[PDB]
């Protein structure tokens, strides 16, 4: 995803990635990781994939 | 800080979802999934810099 949208990615939010495309349940157990990839996932002129 | 009042209005706010990225989101005294199945009483927007 994009930066912004990491916090999207947990219990309870909403925004785009929480309602349309990724959502995890109220009663989760378990846990995510994030970090950033500019240096692998970004290429000049923009990764459309 | 600039306040606004709002009134006569529908919270859609998934048009937000189309062009605006926000940094931070985070809302006391509401659960943000229970958003859309709410009604608002006296809304102000405090906006600033
Ligand atoms: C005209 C200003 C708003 C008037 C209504 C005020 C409060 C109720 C609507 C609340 C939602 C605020 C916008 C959140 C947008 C989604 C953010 C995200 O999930 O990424």
């Amino acid at each position: 995803i994009r930066g912004d949208e990491v916090r999207q990615i947990a219990p309870g939010q909403t925004g785009k990635i929480a309602d349309y495309n990724y959502k995890l349940p109220c009663d989760f157990t378990g846990c995510v990781i994030a970090w950033n990839s500019n240096n692998l996932d970004s290429k000049v002129g923009g990764n459309y994939n | 800080w600039n306040r606004k009042r709002i009134s006569n209005c529908v919270a859609d706010y998934s048009v937000l979802y189309n062009s605006a990225s926000f940094s931070t989101f985070k809302c006391y005294g509401v659960s943000p999934t229970k958003l859309n199945d709410l009604c608002f009483t006296n809304v102000y927007a405090d906006s600033f810099v």
